[PDB]
């Protein structure tokens, strides 16, 4: 059922049955004041009905104003609800492919995972623990970084799937080959690591102190272009549908949402900068390294890290140090080429520059697959 | 610098099960 609105858009009314103390199997995140259906979990009523979609904004549920609520309030609320739930939604503008037959993939884990030790887990309640040798039934890989799975030997009636890390096949030894950086085709320098470790600062210090060499990939946005902005260099200003289409078409390295608009750095954006003879400078979330490495961009990833816990206390609010060091225990993937321990910006910058400069004269080891 | 692009670098909103 759909209802047109005077000022806003057309809303969507769906009805899903809810059992007392039994979750629907859908997760919600806050984007500004809005409540957004962010994920549909397999095995719940929400999934079976096929009435809720990722990206659907929840305006009302059974006469209750949902918009404006913290997701913690929405969580407490629906936990105390049952019976027929009438949803009033602003239907998702995302583009999911036509329904494929549920394809299960059975894997064996060669690593231990405890979601309570994971800072990155999107919905902690859904975290699924497993040990080396456990067999996982991966029901959904729609989210490359978070697979929905059941663990074989899970004695409790689940009934919902769990979330597990979507790691690529990391071998014990990965075959490597030397790659010389061409004179006119610089490798994109890409920075990763915790937030407040001066990463954004080191970028701008490079972009400014050596303006002639470095450049930035022109990102895309759904935000309407402003007065003193140019449609070429500031952003590629596109409609939301175009952005959503590009997302589905795997055209984005990384994309996020800011103030009810989408922003993202396209693969072509970087490939264009490479072709200019300039060094593309780009900060990414560790999560987005998967999409990045799978393209022929030949990136050089530098990990930017804070010092030890004790040395962090010397330089120093309290909730920040806990967050950094927690992210540092998870750096074991080691997709990066080199790490920089930022204690002093000036000391970190010179080391950063020295690393970037060295690419001109000295060849580097890349996965052999990049050259073949 | 682009103010918006520095924001999207921050960790995504936490989810919660309904």
């Amino acid at each position: 059922e759909s209802i047109g609105q005077y000022g806003g858009e057309t809303v969507k009314i769906v009805r899903i049955e809810k059992a007392r103390d039994i979750p629907l199997g859908a997760t919600v995140r806050n984007e500004m004041d809005s409540v957004i259906i962010s994920r549909i979990v397999k095995g719940g009523a929400a999934e079976k009905s096929g009435l809720l979609h990722e990206g659907d904004e929840v305006l009302e549920i059974n006469g209750i104003e949902i918009r404006g609520k913290d997701v913690n309030e929405v969580f407490d609320l629906l936990s105390d609800m049952h019976g027929t739930l009438t949803f009033v939604l602003i239907p998702s503008q995302q583009i999911k492919p036509p329904p494929a037959k549920e394809t299960v993939i059975h894997v064996k884990a060669h690593f231990d995972y405890d979601p309570s030790d994971d800072p990155y887990v999107p919905c902690r309640e859904l975290g699924l623990s497993f040990q080396k040798g456990d067999i996982l039934h991966v029901i959904s890989q729609e989210d490359p970084n978070w697979w929905q799975a059941y663990r074989e030997g899970d004695e409790d009636n689940q009934p919902l799937a769990g979330l597990v890390p979507g790691k690529e096949e990391i071998l014990t030894y990965e075959e490597m080959s030397l790659y010389h950086q061409p004179a006119n085709r610089k490798r994109p320098i890409i920075l990763i690591g915790p937030q407040n470790c001066g990463q954004n600062e080191l970028r701008q210090r490079l972009m400014n102190k050596e303006k002639d060499r470095f450049a930035s990939a022109v990102p895309h946005t759904t935000r309407s272009r402003r007065d003193q902005e140019v449609a070429g260099r500031d952003y590629h200003f596109v409609s939301r549908q175009a952005f959503e289409a590009d997302i589905a078409a795997g055209k984005f390295i990384e994309h996020g949402e800011f103030e009810k608009n989408l922003y993202g750095t396209s693969i072509d954006s970087v490939r264009q900068v490479i072709n200019s003879g300039k060094i593309c400078l780009l900060s990414l979330r560790t999560q987005s390294l998967k999409t990045l490495r799978n393209s022929d961009l030949k990136p050089y990833i530098i990990f930017i890290a804070p010092p030890s816990q004790e040395r962090l206390r010397a330089l120093l609010e309290l909730r920040e140090i806990i967050e950094k060091t927690r992210e540092m225990e998870q750096n074991n993937g080691h997709y990066f080429d080199t790490a920089i321990v930022n204690s002093d910006l000036d000391k970190a910058y010179q080391e950063l520059l020295r690393l970037i400069n060295k690419l001109d004269t000295e060849p580097q080891w890349v996965p052999s697959t990049w050259l073949r | 610098p682009r103010l918006e692009m520095d924001n999207v670098l921050k960790p995504p909103p936490e989810e919660r099960l309904i």
